RNA sequence: UAUCUGGUUGAUCCUGCCAGUAGUCAUAUGCUUGUCUCAAAGAUUAAGCCAUGCAUGUCUAAGUAUAAGCAAUUUAUACAGUGAAACUGCGAAUGGCUCAUUAAAUCAGUUAUCGUUUAUUUGAUAGUUCCUUUACUACAUGGUAUAACUGUGGUAAUUCUAGAGCUAAUACAUGCUUAAAAUCUCGACCCUUUGGAAGAGAUGUAUUUAUUAGAUAAAAAAUCAAUGUCUUCGGACUCUUUGAUGAUUCAUAAUAACUUUUCGAAUCGCAUGGCCUUGUGCUGGCGAUGGUUCAUUCAAAUUUCUGCCCUAUCAACUUUCGAUGGUAGGAUAGUGGCCUACCAUGGUUUCAACGGGUAACGGGGAAUAAGGGUUCGAUUCCGGAGAGGGAGCCUGAGAAACGGCUACCA
RNA sequence: GGACUUUUACUUUGAAAAAAUUAGAGUGUUCAAAGCAGGCGUAUUGCUCGAAUAUAUUAGCAUGGAAUAAUAGAAUAGGACG
RNA sequence: GCCCGUCGCUAGUACCGAUUGAAUGGCUUAGUGAGGCCUCAGGAUCUGCUUAGAGAAGGGGGCAACUCCAUCUCAGAGCGGA
C-alpha cells in the first residue's frame, strides 16, 4: 500500500487503551521509538484519559511543550509518544512519580510511585551480542544498548538500570523458581515466580508459572518478564498483585466491600 | 541423484572458500567442509565421505532448514537431484461431519547424500526458495526399499 | 511568443522534453518534466523578436544606452567576496569595508547594511574548539570504560582459577 | 467511517396471525394495565422469550458450573431487584416458569395506579406522561 | 520496466494466470552491464532505498590475488579466454564473475623475484637472511611457473563487476587450473 | 425458540405441488404521517460522462533577509526588531473514494528471512583525513553561480517565459586537523653467532577480493617445514584464551591489496565566564541542526501449512516465444526460470488437473432462531486493487504515484 | 552432552491469538434503543468501584491419554540381543 | 358417459433457417511500432588540470648572488570533466 500508514482509527486502536467508540472517529496514532504500537501508551491518552490532566488535546499539547512532563529521565515532546512497559512518566511539577505497569486485567493502570524508585528502571535484555571494535553489549525491549555488560548476562535475563546514567548497576537472571511478570497473552498482568521451562528446540520456548495463591499456567518465553525472587520485587507492583481473583471472587470482593 | 562425474560442468564444482593449498602436500587432495542441519537429523556419513558438491545440499551446502518439517511419501524420482512427494490426509466437511480423503505434491531437493526409490517414506524440511517450486529439502529417509530382495527368484 | 533555445539549430519550432537547470522550462515539482514547444536557434523572419548583446562599442553613441549608466542593485554579503572586490588580504577588517544604503524614514534618514556571512568571529573559534574538546573527551572515555571492561574480565579469569583450584 | 451506532429491535409479533383466543387474551391485557399497542404486549413477552431462553440453555448446563452459578444468580437477583419474581421461588426453575401478567405488574403505569393516586389505570396514563 | 515476479509464468500445473495488479518498482530489474576491456568507465545506479550500485561498463586493471602465496597485485587485465555460462562472453571478451581472464603476470614477478629471490622459469646482507629462511618454501608450481614464463596468468573472476564497479580474481591453480587448462585445450 | 391451514374424490386415505402464514442491517414503490432519541443514504443500472468552486501544503531563540517592506527604539556603523517574495529543508506514498479485474490469485488463521530494503523515533557509535614527512598545505574558516529583486522583451491564450544587471546558505562544489601505544614490512651499519640493529614506511571508517581466527565429542605421543616467550644453554613451554543459536562460511577480528574513495561538523541560537607569562592569548556554559556504522521503532517485500461459488454439453493439461529440474552468470534491496546461456525431460490430473461460467474483491460478519442447516456480505474495521483504458517512468526513504510527468487508444 | 528413534487417525487440556458485532456481567442514559459510564463527602482546594467473563471450530504449534481404526516388523532368516 | 388424432381461427414462447448474418467482451499469430529507460556515439557552450611567454604584486631573509603560498591578466601547447 505505496509507503508507510501515519493515522489510526477507532477500533484500530489497542483495546487495552480503553477509548470509547463514539466521540470522534480515530485514535493517536503512537509514534516511533522504544515500544512497540500495539502495546503502549502514548502520552496524550495517559495525561488525557488516565490522569483526566488535560480535557482536550490542544491542552495535552499545551502541558507537553511546557516540559512538565519527562520520561525515564529526558523530557520529551511528543503528544504521542511510544510510552510503554516499565518506564517513567515524572510530573516535575505536582511532584509526581509514575512507572508505567500492567494491570492483572491486562491493562495499563495508573500507579503513583515514590521520588526514589524514579530514579531507576528494570529492562529485559531481548540480545546479547559482539558489535565493531570487539564491544559486546546488551540491548532491552525499550531500545535501550548498553555497552560493557557482564558476560553473565545471557537472553531473557532481565536488569536495574541508572537512568540518571545508562549503564546497568544489577541483573537477574532466568532461572528455574524466579518473580515473573507476565506481558502478552490472557494471562498479561499475572505476576508467578517460575516453575519450570518447556524448551522446544526451533520454536517458542515455554514457560510454566504459579503465583502466590498456588494456581498454575503457562505463556511464551516472548511473553516473559523476568523481575525478582519470591516475594522480593524489585519495584512497586501495584494492588491486586496481579493474582487474577475469578469472577466469583470478584463478585463477592466488590460486593462485600459495600457497608456505607 | 547426481552419481559419477562429479567434475562434470562447463564450470568447476566445488565449495566456496574452502581453499586447499597445493604448496602443501595434501592426504586428502580436496578439503571438505559440512555442518549438523539441527533438531537432531543426523548429518549422515555418506555426506562427508562423498565428493560430490551439491550448494543446495542441507549438510554441505549453503542452505539453511528452518520453519516446517514434513513427512511425505515420495512418488517421483525422475528428476535430477530432487524429487517429488504425495502428503496426504483427510480432511473434514462439518455438514457431513466426516472426511474425505485429500493430497498435494511438493517438490523437494535431495542431496546425493540420500540415496532414494519410490516407495521410501521421507522427512523433509522446510529451505529458502531454492527453485521455482522446491520449499523443501530432504533430511531423513525413515525407510530403505520396501522388500525389493525378499521379492527374489526361487529355492 | 514561443522563446529561442541555444543549440537546437532548425530554423523551425519543435517540440523537447525539458527538465530543471534549462532553458525555456522551470518546473513544479522535484523530479518534474514537460514536453514543451521551442524555437530554434537559428534566425528567420518568423521572428517577432531579436535579443542582442554587444561587445564592441562602434563609432556612433546611442541614446538611451551609451549615454546612461545604470548600477547594478546589490553588493557584495560574503566575507571573501568583499575582500575580492576591494583587494583586503585577510587583514584589512571587513566590517567597514562593505556597502551601506541609505533610505529615508521622512525625516529620519535610515542606513542599512548586508550580513557578512562566512565572517570569522570569536563565537564560531568557540564552536571549533568545543568540536575537538568533545571528540577528545569523549575518546579517552572510550578508553577508561574499556580498560575497565578488561579488569572486569581479567579478575573474571582470577576468579576461574580460583574455582579450579577449589577442586 | 464511525463506530456503528448499534441498536436491536424490542418486540416479537405472533407467528401465527388471526388467533381468536390469543386475540381476546392480549385486548384483556391491554385493558387492564391500559396499554394501547398489541406490541406493548408482544415487547414484553419477547423479552420473556429470551430471559426464559438463556434460562433453560442456563438449566442444561451442570449443577455449580462457574457459568451457571453466576449468571444464574446475577439473572435472579436482578428479576427480583425490580420485583417481578418471589423471594421464595428464588431459584430460577421458577424464573423459566414466570408469565406474562408477573411482568406487567411491575409498570410505573401500573403502580401508580395500584397505590390509589389515580383510581384508573388510563388516569395512570395520562398523568404520567403529563409531568 | 523488467519485472522479477512470478505473476507472469504460468503455475507448477501449466495453468495460465491473470493480471493481478500491474508492475511495481519494487520487483524491477535493470538491463546487463555486460562490461568489457580497456578505459574504466563507470556509471552509478540509483538502487533501492538510497544506496548506489556501480556499473562498470569498461574496465581495463583489476585487483587480482595469489590465494597460495598471501598477496594480492593489481594488474591490466589481458583477455577473456574461458567461460562456462556462454562463449559469447569470450568473443567478446565480456567481464563476469567467474570469467576466465588473463592477466599481466609482471606485478607478481616483482614481488616474488623479491620477497624470495629466486627468479622464475627458466645481494643485501638482511636480504640475504631473508631469502635463506624461505625455500622448499619455493616450488611454486609446475603450471604456474610456465605461465610466467608465458608473461600471461590465467585467473577467475569473484567480483560482480556489474554491481560493484570492480574487477576483483584470484589466481588459477592446482585442480581448478587443471580444470580450466584441460577444457582450454579440448577446446583449442 | 421442536405447530401448520386451504386446493385433486360422490366420499375416502395417500403421493404431491400450488396458494396461504411468519421474519429479513432487504431494495423498491403506493396510501398516511404529530413528539424524543437515534441517522443509513448514486452500491446494484453505466470502474458511464462531467460545468464551476473547493479537497496539501508547511517556520522555530536556533539554515538564507540590503524588500528600494512596515516598525522605530534602544546599546548595537557588519548582522540583530518584524517580515512579502524567493532559496533551502520536509511533506505531498498518509487520507478520502470505489469494488472494475481477480477462482489457488486475494484473503484468513498459521509459519519464514540462517533470503532482503528500510525516511523517521528512540538507544548507542568517530583523537587516525596532509606528505618523501625543516626552509610547507588558507583553519583567524578556501570557490562561484543562482533565485527573489532591478530592468528590457515576446504570445489571442496557462501556475508560458527569453535576453540583460546583481547577491545569500545547513543549496552547489571543495578542503585543513589531534595524545599515546603497539604490531607489521623493509632494512644503513657489525659478525660470524644462538645471531642484533639504529630509523625508514605502513596500519581511521567504508568499499571489493583473496586468505585466516572464530575452539570444545573424553584423553595422550613421535617426526618434516617454518618459528614464538624464559635460560639453571642438556634444555624446557608451566598456568594458557574464548560469544550467540535447533542450525551457518554467524556475530566479531586478523592478513595482501583494491577504490574516477562513503563518512570523519567550513552550520546555527541563547548566554558570556574564568584564568597569567596581559598576547584581545589560551580556554569554557547550556542545546539546535547535522553525520558514518550498530540497535530500535514505524514499515515493506517476498514466504510455510490448510481452507474457496457453479461447471464433464470441460479429460487430459503444461514447453509458440520456460513448461518441471540441474550448472554458471546477469539482474534485484535480496531468494528464485526473475532473465540468459548450455544440459536434461520432466511438472499437474477421477483425491477432478486443464478449460468454462460468476448479475465474484477476501475476511471480521448479516439474516433466518429446536437442532443439523440454508441464504447473504458492494457497503463504517482489517487486507487487497484502481483512478477513462493500457504502457512507460521522473522524484524519493518509500510510488510503476495519476488531485506527478511521457506516449499511444478513447 | 553423546548415541537412536516405525508410520498415522481420534480425543484431552493449553498456548498463540483485534477491536466493533454476538452471548453476557456491572451501572437506574428520567424509561428504552444505547452509552462506558459513574458513584461517594469535608459538595472550601477529594474519596473511589470500573471499563469484566464467555465464543474464537478447520489448520498449525504445545500437552495428557492408549480404547476404537489403520500402519510397519523374522520365512531362501540379509532376523534378535553380547 | 368419458375421450383420441388430423383439420380450422386467435394469441404467446422457444426451436430449425439462406444471409459463411450481426454485435460486445477477453485473450492471441504476423506485420507496423510511440515513448521513457539503458547503451555506442555527438559536442550548441564552459570550465577544469598541466606546460611556457610577456606586465606587476606579496617576501622564505642578504651587501651583490639567493626564494615559497595563495590571487588576477593575454599570443600558445599536452591530458581529462561537465
Ligand atoms: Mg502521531
Ligand atoms: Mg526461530
Ligand atoms: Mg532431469
Ligand atoms: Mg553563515
Ligand atoms: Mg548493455
Ligand atoms: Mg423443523
Ligand atoms: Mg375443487
Ligand atoms: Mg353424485
Ligand atoms: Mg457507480
Ligand atoms: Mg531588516
Ligand atoms: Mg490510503
Ligand atoms: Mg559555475
Ligand atoms: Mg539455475
Ligand atoms: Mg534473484
Ligand atoms: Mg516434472
Ligand atoms: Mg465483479
Ligand atoms: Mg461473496
Ligand atoms: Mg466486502
Ligand atoms: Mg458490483
Ligand atoms: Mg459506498
Ligand atoms: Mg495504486
Ligand atoms: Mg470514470
Ligand atoms: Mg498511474
Ligand atoms: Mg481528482
Ligand atoms: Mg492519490
Ligand atoms: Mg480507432
Ligand atoms: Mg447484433
Ligand atoms: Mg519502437
Amino acid at each position: 500500500a505505496r509507503g508507510p500508514k501515519k493515522h489510526l482509527k477507532r477500533l484500530a486502536a489497542p483495546h487495552h487503551w480503553l477509548l470509547d467508540k463514539l466521540s470522534g472517529c480515530y485514535a493517536p496514532r503512537p509514534s516511533a521509538g522504544p515500544h512497540k504500537l500495539r502495546e503502549s501508551l502514548p502520552l496524550i491518552v495517559f495525561l488525557r484519559n488516565r490522569l483526566k490532566y488535560a480535557l482536550n488535546g490542544r491542552e495535552v499539547k499545551a502541558i507537553l511543550m511546557q516540559r512538565h512532563v519527562k520520561v525515564d529521565g529526558k523530557v520529551r515532546t511528543d503528544t504521542t509518544y511510544p510510552a510503554g512497559f516499565m518506564d517513567v512518566i515524572t510530573l516535575d511539577a505536582t511532584n509526581e512519580n509514575f512507572r508505567l505497569v500492567y494491570d492483572v486485567k491486562g491493562r495499563f493502570a495508573v500507579h503513583r510511585i515514590t521520588d526514589e524508585e524514579a530514579s531507576y528502571k528494570l529492562g529485559k535484555v531481548k540480545k546479547v551480542q559482539l558489535g565493531k571494535k570487539g564491544v559486546p553489549y546488551v540491548v532491552t525491549h525499550d531500545g535501550r544498548t548498553i555497552r560493557y555488560p557482564d558476560p553473565n548476562i545471557k537472553v531473557n535475563d532481565t536488569v536495574k538500570i541508572d537512568l540518571a546514567s545508562g549503564k546497568i548497576t544489577d541483573f537477574i537472571k532466568f532461572d528455574a523458581g524466579k518473580l515473573v511478570y507476565v506481558t502478552g497473552g490472557r494471562n498479561l498482568g499475572r505476576i508467578g515466580t517460575i516453575v519450570h521451562k518447556e524448551r522446544h528446540d526451533g520454536g517458542f520456548d515455554l514457560v510454566h508459572i504459579k503465583d502466590s495463591l498456588d494456581n498454575t499456567f503457562v505463556t511464551r518465553l516472548n511473553n516473559v518478564f523476568v523481575i525478582g525472587e519470591q516475594g522480593k520485587p524489585y519495584i512497586s507492583l501495584p494492588k491486586g498483585k496481579g493474582i487474577k481473583l475469578s469472577i466469583a471472587e470478584e463478585r463477592d470482593r466488590r460486593r462485600a466491600q459495600q457497608g456505607l | 541423484s547426481t552419481e559419477l562425474t562429479v567434475q562434470s560442468e562447463r564450470a568447476f564444482q566445488k565449495q566456496p572458500h574452502i581453499f586447499n593449498n597445493p604448496k602443501v602436500k595434501t592426504s586428502k587432495r580436496t578439503k571438505r567442509w559440512y555442518k549438523n542441519a539441527g533438531l537432531g537429523f543426523k548429518t549422515p556419513k555418506t555426506a562427508i565421505e562423498g565428493s560430490y558438491i551439491d550448494k543446495k545440499c542441507p549438510f554441505t551446502g549453503l542452505v539453511s532448514i528452518r520453519g516446517k518439517i514434513l513427512t511425505g511419501t515420495v512418488v517421483s524420482t525422475k528428476m535430477h537431484r530432487t524429487i517429488v512427494i504425495r502428503r496426504a490426509y483427510l480432511h473434514y466437511i462439518p455438514k457431513y461431519n466426516r472426511y474425505e480423503k485429500r493430497h498435494k505434491n511438493v517438490p523437494v531437493h535431495v542431496s546425493p547424500a540420500f540415496r532414494v526409490q519410490v516407495g521410501d517414506i521421507v522427512t523433509v524440511g522446510q529451505c529458502r526458495p531454492i527453485s521455482k517450486t522446491v520449499r523443501f529439502n530432504v533430511v531423513k529417509v525413515s525407510a530403505a526399499a520396501g522388500x525389493x530382495x525378499x521379492x527374489x527368484x526361487x529355492x | 511568443g514561443f522563446p529561442m533555445k541555444q543549440g537546437v539549430l532548425l530554423p523551425t519550432r519543435i517540440k523537447l522534453l525539458l527538465t530543471k537547470n534549462v532553458s525555456c522550462y522551470r518546473p513544479r515539482r522535484d523530479g518534474e518534466r514537460k514536453r514543451k514547444s521551442v524555437r530554434g536557434a537559428i534566425v528567420g523572419p518568423d521572428l517577432a523578436v531579436l535579443a542582442l548583446v554587444i561587445v564592441k562599442k562602434g563609432e556612433q553613441e546611442l541614446e538611451g544606452l551609451t549615454d546612461t549608466t545604470v548600477p547594478k542593485r546589490l553588493g557584495p554579503k560574503r566575507a571573501n567576496n568583499i575582500r575580492k572586490f576591494f583587494g583586503l588580504s585577510k587583514e584589512d577588517d571587513v566590517r567597514d569595508f562593505v556597502i551601506r544604503r541609505e533610505v529615508t524614514k521622512g525625516e529620519k534618514t535610515y542606513t542599512k547594511a548586508p550580513k557578512i556571512q562566512r565572517l570569522v568571529t570569536p563565537q564560531r573559534l568557540q564552536r571549533k574548539r568545543h568540536q575537538r574538546a568533545l571528540k577528545v573527551r569523549n575518546a579517552q572515555a572510550q578508553r577508561e570504560a574499556a580498560a575497565e571492561y578488561a579488569q572486569l574480565l581479567a579478575k573474571r579469569l582470577s576468579e576461574r582459577k580460583a574455582e579450579k583450584a577449589e577442586i | 467511517p464511525r463506530a456503528p451506532r448499534t441498536y436491536s429491535k424490542t418486540y416479537s409479533t405472533p407467528k401465527r396471525p388471526y388467533e381468536s383466543s390469543r386475540l381476546d387474551a392480549e385486548l384483556k391485557l391491554a385493558g387492564e394495565f391500559g396499554l394501547k399497542n398489541k406490541k406493548e404486549i408482544y415487547r414484553i413477552s419477547f423479552q420473556l422469550s429470551k430471559i426464559r431462553r438463556a434460562a433453560r440453555d442456563l438449566l442444561t448446563r451442570d449443577e455449580k458450573d462457574p457459568k451457571r452459578l453466576f449468571e444464574g444468580n446475577a439473572l435472579i437477583r436482578r428479576l427480583v431487584r425490580v420485583g417481578v419474581l418471589s423471594e421464595d421461588k428464588k431459584k430460577l426453575d421458577y424464573v423459566l416458569a414466570l408469565k406474562v401478567e408477573d411482568f406487567l405488574e411491575r409498570r410505573l403505569q401500573t403502580q401508580v395506579y395500584k397505590l390509589g393516586l389515580a383510581k384508573s389505570v388510563h388516569h395512570a396514563r395520562v398523568l404520567i406522561t403529563q409531568r | 520496466g523488467i519485472s522479477r515476479d512470478s505473476r507472469h509464468k504460468r503455475s507448477a500445473t501449466g495453468a495460465k494466470r491473470a493480471q493481478f495488479r500491474k508492475k511495481r518498482k519494487f520487483e524491477l530489474g535493470r538491463q546487463p552491464a555486460n562490461t568489457k576491456i580497456g578505459a574504466k568507465r563507470i556509471h552509478s545506479v540509483r538502487t533501492r532505498g538510497g544506496n548506489k550500485k556501480y556499473r562498470a561498463l569498461r574496465i581495463e586493471t583489476g585487483n587480482f590475488s595469489w590465494a597460495s602465496e598471501g598477496i594480492s597485485k593489481k594488474t591490466r587485465i589481458a583477455g577473456v579466454v574461458y567461460h562456462p555460462s556462454n562463449n559469447e562472453l569470450v568473443r567478446t571478451n565480456t567481464l563476469t564473475k567467474a570469467a576466465i581472464v588473463q592477466i599481466d603476470a609482471t606485478p607478481f614477478r616483482q614481488w616474488f623475484e623479491a620477497h624470495y629471490g629466486q627468479t622464475l622459469g627458466k645481494k643485501s646482507k638482511n636480504a640475504e637472511r631473508k631469502w635463506a629462511a624461505r625455500a622448499a618454501s619455493a616450488k611454486i608450481e609446475s603450471s604456474v611457473e610456465s605461465q610466467f614464463s608465458a608473461g600471461r596468468l590465467y585467473a577467475c573472476i569473484s567480483s560482480r563487476p556489474g554491481q560493484s564497479g570492480r574487477c576483483d580474481g584470484y589466481i588459477l591453480e592446482g585442480e581448478e587450473l587443471a580444470f580450466y587448462l584441460r577444457r582450454l585445450t579440448a577446446k583449442k
